[PDB]
RNA sequence: CUUUUGAUGUUAGGGUAUUGGCCUAACAUGGCUAUGACGGGUAACGGGGAAUUAGAGUUCGAUUCCGGAGAGGGAGCCUGAGAAAUAGCUACCACAUCUAAGGAAGGCAGCAGGCGCGUAAAUUACCCAAUUCUAAAGAAGAGAGGUAGUGACAAGAAAUAACAAUGCAAGGUUUGUAUUGGAAUGGUGGGAAUUUAAAACCUUCCCAGAGUAACAAUUGGAGGGCAAGUCUGGUGCCAGCAGCCGCGGUAAUUCCAGCUCCAAUAGCGUAUAUUAAAAUUGUUGCAGUUAAAACGCUCGUAGUUGAAU
């Protein structure tokens, strides 16, 4: 038989592919938050969009309808966890008011850029891919990673990086050292 | 009529070969470059 | 009044009229009549393989003035003779007078395309090499 | 040598004669530890005079190094292990080996039995 | 339309594991139908579902599960609790293999594999380790099943740099971009650790290990629709492009090139189908003086609709 390991599309395409304004917006987003394609943006939109849809559905139901209170509450909690809302704006009408910036902010690369670590967004991204960075014990080499506020404070260079204390341990620095040694002897 | 003329114009045109270029940037880098060209310094 | 019945128990009429009328829609008729499979060379398919019978010119529609290079081919599947326009600046000569051509639609289901009168088909492979590839030439060369 | 083994969902089981557990090997920085050392450590932990009542398996080393999960099985005595461990695991451990080339030309041989009073 | 040939019923039976025109006999003359019977078609197995939808819907559903059916085609049996079994049997038909010509056996819509058909689809692989079944039931078997192999069907993540100096640039000192040059790192190559039934991958560590980081991004476009050139040559109503409108008759922003740019990017085109776009099938929700469309007119059965209380 077929496997049961079901799989799903994470990103819908646009609809109108050469609308100018939209394109420009996308480009701006890419610039600001160091993203590789429009695909990343689309993916994040999709992520946002599902949530938004859920919120809308919840709002269609009245308060103290069981579903609304439970599912809506859960959604709100999730949003809070994600670092989308926080203290002031936790009422389910607010989770609609999320935009793409709010979501992109919580990408790991963005966070890295914010919290010193690298001079740029691009730099941060490359750092992340190059096996530096850790988010509480666990290393992580995907820049997309949506950091939750619980594990925002616990971000730094990993245990095993060259610039997190674990030898120059490179093709470069090590090679240079070797060369120096050779020169000496 | 004439199937004799099939492949006229292409044949006629002089073959100018491509040329060396600075190996282009790709993905993220390219996007960054585009952004720079459009909005950042020109804006 | 609306035209249609809007009774609560009206559903039979509503369904039935729609069922009869659907058939006025041209597209729907094209989809759901059985003559599709009968009266179509590809017989409900994307492409078809046909050996060539005649390299032939076709004079364009009046305003434009060209002789478009077609290939009258016989489908192996169906035994059907059809003209298939060959793309490229000089891609009639890239095929042989008897070559196993793989021919696709032109882009408009059955309906004919552009300057051409009644050639609904686009040869897009000869002796298993891609016509496009041959046209580019940097990619490939026709094996025989 | 700087590696702690933390031993999780440990479960005595006297239906078999074994202790099951999940098994996380924290080895910050210095990556990967061989099974033998782990076994030794386990032995040290649980008094456990002889090393080869311990069967370890499923050691995944996790992304980034530093941690490494596994499954520990610890039997009462070697006899117990012999009795209810599957042969492959035993072989891996090094208690036995039958390198028997039965194959699945065995199957062919079997189906070539039509009329038997056959050694042949 | 069904009814001699059981169509509908009643009686009596026969038969069945049991009910039953299921079959027989005898007797009624019923039964279905415009709320579509009976035919015909389906490129029809049904359903759970799939795609696509704001909401309706439209299409698809051979295909992970459930059910049905079939083992070349019909038919017939034996065994057995259970088969009208097909890696049981009998027979015929249609294919077809061996034969010393007397006979004999044979059925991949099991797994691989092959020819054919075709637009169209993988290895004659390893194993019972897991999941299960069967057994005289841990201990044996299992092409059930699993594991690899092929695999751009789909689906997910994600490299192809980054950074700092001066040089140059523009902006109200900072961003941007040409020289240098130390850091970073996968990839790729080899060992291990592990993984696994045994390997292979995954991850893991250790050696190797980028500057044109040749470890070289493509695909399709740049008149409009539609993001991007009235840039350079070639062609000259020719060749060609162009889904559509159009371009080409020596300035072609459309052909053929080169350069530059744009989009999506390890993907991007083409084709056929389908959904949306389609309030272009309209229940929501179309239109009918003149655009397609109020029956010539009235009566009228079903149909739909029906004052207040
Ligand atoms: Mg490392
Ligand atoms: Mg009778
Ligand atoms: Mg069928
Ligand atoms: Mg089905
Ligand atoms: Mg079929
Ligand atoms: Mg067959
Ligand atoms: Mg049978
Ligand atoms: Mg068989
Ligand atoms: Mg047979
Ligand atoms: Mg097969
Ligand atoms: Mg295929
Ligand atoms: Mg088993
Ligand atoms: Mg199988
Ligand atoms: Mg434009
Ligand atoms: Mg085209
Ligand atoms: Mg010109
Ligand atoms: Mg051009
Ligand atoms: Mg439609
Ligand atoms: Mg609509
Ligand atoms: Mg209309
Ligand atoms: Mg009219
Ligand atoms: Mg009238
Ligand atoms: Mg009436
Ligand atoms: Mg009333």
């Amino acid at each position: 038989p077929k496997s049961y390991r079901n799989y799903s599309k994470t990103a819908r395409n646009p609809k109108r592919p050469f609308e100018k304004e939209r394109l420009d917006q996308e480009l701006k987003l890419i610039g600001e938050y160091g993203l590789k394609n429009k695909r990343e943006i689309w993916r994040v939109q999709y992520l946002l969009a599902k949530i938004r849809s859920a919120a809308r559905y919840l709002l269609t139901l009245d308060e103290k309808s069981s579903k609304r209170i439970f599912q809506g509450e859960a959604l709100l909690r999730r949003m809070v966890r994600q670092g989308l809302l926080g203290e002031n704006e936790e009422k389910l009408d607010y989770v609609l008011g999320l935009t793409l910036p709010k979501l992109l902010e919580r990408r790991l690369q963005t966070k890295v850029f914010k919290l010193g670590l690298a001079k740029s967004v691009h730099h941060a991204r490359v750092l992340i891919r190059q096996r530096h960075i850790r988010v509480g014990k666990q290393m992580v080499d995907i820049p997309s990673f949506l950091v939750r506020v619980d594990s925002e404070k616990h971000i730094d260079f990993a245990t095993t990086s060259p610039f997190g204390g674990a030898r120059p341990g490179r093709v470069k620095r090590k090679s240079l050292k070797k060369q120096k040694e050779k020169t000496e002897a | 009529g004439s199937l004799a003329r099939a492949g006229k114009v292409k044949n006629q045109t002089p073959k100018v070969p491509k040329l060396d270029k600075k190996k282009r940037l790709t993905g993220r880098a390219k996007k960054r470059q585009l952004y720079n060209r459009r909005f950042s310094d020109n804006g | 009044g609306s035209g249609k019945p809007s009774g609560l128990r009206a559903a039979r009429k509503l369904r039935i009229r729609r069922r009869t009328q659907r058939w006025a829609d041209k597209s729907y008729k094209k989809s759901h009549l059985g003559t599709r499979w009968k009266s179509n060379p590809f017989r409900g398919s994307s492409h078809a393989k046909g050996i060539v019978v005649e390299k032939v010119a076709i004079e364009a529609k009046q305003p434009n003035s060209a002789y478009r290079k077609c290939v009258r081919v016989q489908l192996i599947k169906n035994g059907k003779k059809i003209t298939a326009f060959v793309p490229g600046d000089g891609c009639l000569n890239f095929i042989d007078e008897n070559d196993e051509v793989l021919v696709s639609g032109f882009g408009r289901s059955g309906h004919s395309v552009g300057d051409l009168p009644g050639v609904k088909f686009k040869v897009v492979k000869v002796a298993r090499v891609s016509l496009l590839a041959l046209f580019k030439e940097k990619k490939e060369k026709p094996r025989s | 040598d700087q590696f702690t083994i933390r031993v999780k969902k440990y479960m005595s089981n006297p239906l078999l004669r074994r202790k099951q557990f999940a098994l996380e090997i924290l080895h910050p920085n210095k990556g990967s530890v061989a099974k033998k050392e782990v076994k030794e450590r386990l032995a040290k932990m649980y008094k456990l005079n002889n090393v080869n009542t311990i069967v370890l398996f499923g050691f995944k080393t996790l992304f980034g190094g530093g941690r490494t999960k596994g499954f520990g099985l610890i039997y009462k005595n070697v006899d117990a292990v012999k009795k209810f461990e599957k042969k492959y695991r035993l072989v891996r451990e090094g208690l036995i080996d039958k390198e028997t080339k039965a194959g699945r030309r065995a199957s062919k041989e079997l189906k070539n039995r039509r009329k038997k009073v056959r050694g042949t």
